[PDB]
RNA sequence: CCCCACUAUGCUUAGCCCUAAACCUCAACAGUUAAAUCAACAAAACUGCUCGCCAGAACACUACGAGCCACAGCUUAAAACUCAAA
């Protein structure tokens, strides 16, 4: 199926960047995936600090690799992402853009439930 | 038979169901600026939908989506990411007097 | 622990008034439920318990919500008496 | 050739008002308690409208006035009732005085 | 300018100053407070110790530290021996809902220093340790 | 516990203590005049008699 | 009952045990709101069809028999004596 990578890097630079991300890119190859596209979404400061590989990182590379893959290779690519030393947090989500949203008329309003108790005089 | 009598049909004046401010729109969990719209600027906690005005599935969509982010590296937890404190107020909640 | 400090249920005080500081602070704290939380965690409340405390509370807004719907529907005719004497 | 019901009610201005919400209509004071206004508007029920603060001695018994509807009778149904709770009055926005 | 009660974020560039000071570097006084006691530590914005008053420090004992007052003369002898390093604003983080919460607060303004800012930290798991069981009165 | 050198702080306690002695009085004729009170029940339960709620068929 | 300490235990894996006010004490399916609405209370009153279950209290979540990884267990489950009630 359609999946997504989102792939939060070590902060290094362009070198290192681009070849840990061909490493990441072929890793998928090599399990079967067809890699669509890769996406920078650019070098940010973290939401709270993530301890990965017996260090501590504040600021990541934030990127995203849309790919179609078997099933079998989401498992296989999860192990190979937590042995890469650059990569502080990698997970893969069913590709957002796969799952298409439902038409909504608007808010149907709720009206007071009724006859909830009998209308003897109490 | 007479022509003045009513006649059976669906009321003409009816007005349009409300939408939710996010009817037909996707909410994806890398959208932090719109996800931190839903949650408290101090304490970071997933406002009900009687703050939010969202109707139950956007809602849920919201939720999801938080709590997806914040997991995956995208989103603060404790409280919302400073740089959204001036994005638009759509949220029915006034936490000064 | 993880997270930046002196952003999460920070307030600022304005012209050294630390009272209203604090009320603003413990308003905030109110109204997003930790308060009302950090009071029931100093105990287990057991799930059986805790189901019947959720139900309690969730009755009496309703209530509460349709008394005061009620209210302020019939306050209009707290008005005089336009027919005084009659 | 005597017109029947249906036809009355068909051609009545206020069938042919269709809803009531955001509607102006010329009402009339008709009765004044203090600075309460009740104003016929031609409706089942009267409003009641608080005497404007600006010329409020112009409105005297009989003044026709301008109003925006909102409700032609205030009515709901709470908890537990078993039919609707009606105040038995319009619910109305006084606007001014209408004059020639 | 308007006043703005969210703190300023480190990084960018902000206006405010207490004493030529920016906020990242304004002292900071620690109120512990819990429900037989109440802890007040200043330490400076590298961390540094300056001083430290507890209720049982200030000579109060068993239900008496559990008092407001005992907090606010626990305020006061921090506050005093803060004042001789350097000390005049400090950001408050209070953690607990004791009965002095506030009442520490009071005392560190009476003895001399000048709260610009009030952070409470009082941990709240998310899910966490299974607490002790309700007691039977 | 000279009361000579503590005059200015006596009488300040002096002071705060008639002035909440005087507040509760002020608080009572007010709480049930409802000067601040969104409606006093007695009232709101008049108001309440004229309109029932009906949980029964008539 | 209140305070402190600490164990079995609550967790995981692999097998047992098979019990709860396991109760929303309201069986499944189909249908109705009219007639008599209806002991009381509770969560209004009923029809068709089917299975399960019940027939004074207590003895008795017991005895015996039987089955079961159960050996101070579980399920099934009586009788005698006693009472005019429950
Ligand atoms: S009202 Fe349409 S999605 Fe919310
Ligand atoms: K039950
Ligand atoms: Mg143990
Ligand atoms: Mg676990
Ligand atoms: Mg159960
Ligand atoms: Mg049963
Ligand atoms: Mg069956
Ligand atoms: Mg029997
Ligand atoms: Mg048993
Ligand atoms: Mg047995
Ligand atoms: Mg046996």
């Amino acid at each position: 199926p359609r999946y997504e990578l989102a792939l939060i890097l070590k902060a290094m630079q362009r070198p290192e960047t681009a070849a840990t991300l061909k490493r990441t890119i072929e890793a998928l190859m090599d399990r079967g995936a067809i890699v669509r596209d890769l996406e920078n979404l650019g070098e940010r400061a973290l939401p709270y600090r993530i301890s990965a590989h017996s260090q501590q990182h504040n600021r990541g590379g934030y990127f995203l690799v849309d790919f179609y893959a078997p099933t079998a290779a989401v498992e296989s690519m999860v192990e190979h992402l937590s042995r890469d030393i650059d990569v502080i947090r990698g997970n893969i989500v069913k590709h957002p853009l796969t799952q298409e949203l439902k038409e909504c008329e608007g808010i149907v309003p709720v009206p007071l439930a009724e006859k909830l108790y009998s209308t003897k005089k109490r | 038979s007479n022509e003045d009598l009513p006649i059976s049909m669906e009321n003409p004046y009816k007005e349009p169901l409300k939408k939710c401010i996010l009817c037909g729109k996707h909410v994806d969990y890398k959208n932090v600026q719109l996800l931190s719209q839903f949650v408290s600027p101090f304490t970071g906690c997933i406002y009900g939908r009687h703050i939010t005005g969202l109707c139950g599935k956007k809602q849920k969509e919201i939720t999801k989506a938080i709590k997806r982010a914040q997991i995956m590296g995208f989103m603060p937890v404790t409280y919302k990411d400073p740089a959204y404190l001036k994005d638009p107020k759509v949220c029915n909640i006034r936490y000064r007097e | 622990a993880k997270h930046l400090k002196f952003i999460a249920r920070t307030v600022m005080v304005q012209e050294g008034n630390v009272e209203s500081a604090y009320r603003t602070l413990n308003r905030i704290l109110t109204m997003d439920g930790l308060i009302e939380d950090i009071k029931h965690r100093r105990y287990y409340e057991k799930p059986c318990r805790r189901r019947q405390r959720e139900s309690y509370e969730r009755c009496r807004r309703i209530y509460n919500m349709e008394m005061a719907r009620k209210i302020n529907f019939l306050m209009r005719k707290n008005r005089a008496d336009p027919w005084q004497g009659c | 050739n005597v017109e029947s019901f249906a036809s009355m009610l068909r051609h009545s201005p206020l069938t042919q008002m269709g809803p009531a919400k955001d509607k102006l209509v010329i009402g009339r004071i008709f009765h004044i308690v203090e600075n309460d206004l009740y104003i016929d508007f031609g409706g089942k029920f009267h409003c009641v409208c608080r005497r404007p603060e600006v010329d409020g001695e112009k409105y005297q018994k009989g003044t026709r006035v301008r109003l925006r509807l909102l409700d032609l009778e205030l009515t709901s149904r709470f908890l537990g009732a078993t039919t609707d709770t009606t105040v038995l009055e319009a619910n109305a926005v006084l606007l001014g005085i209408q004059e020639s | 300018t308007k006043f703005s009660i969210y703190p300023p974020i480190p990084g960018e560039e902000s206006s405010l100053r207490w004493a030529g000071k920016k906020f990242e570097e304004i002292p900071i006084a620690h109120i512990k407070a819990s429900h037989n006691n109440t802890q007040i530590q200043v330490v400076s914005a590298s961390n540094e110790p300056l001083a430290f008053a507890s209720c049982g420090t200030e000579g109060f004992r068993n239900a008496k530290k559990g008092t407001g007052i005992a907090a606010q003369t626990a305020g006061i002898a921090a506050a005093a021996r803060a004042k001789q390093k350097g000390v005049i604003h400090i950001r408050v983080v209070v953690k607990g809902l004791g009965p002095g919460r506030l009442s520490a607060m009071h005392g560190l303004i009476m003895g001399g220093l000048e709260v610009i800012s009030i952070t409470d930290n009082t941990p709240i798991p998310h899910x966490g340790c299974r607490p002790r069981k309700a007691r039977k009165l | 516990f000279r009361d000579d050198a503590c005059r200015k702080e006596i009488q300040g306690f002096l002071d705060c203590a008639a002035r909440a002695q005087e507040a509760r009085k002020m608080r009572s004729i007010q709480e049930t005049l409802g000067e601040s009170g969104s409606l006093l029940p007695n009232k709101l339960n008049k108001l309440l008699q004229r309109f029932p709620n009906k949980p029964y068929l008539s």
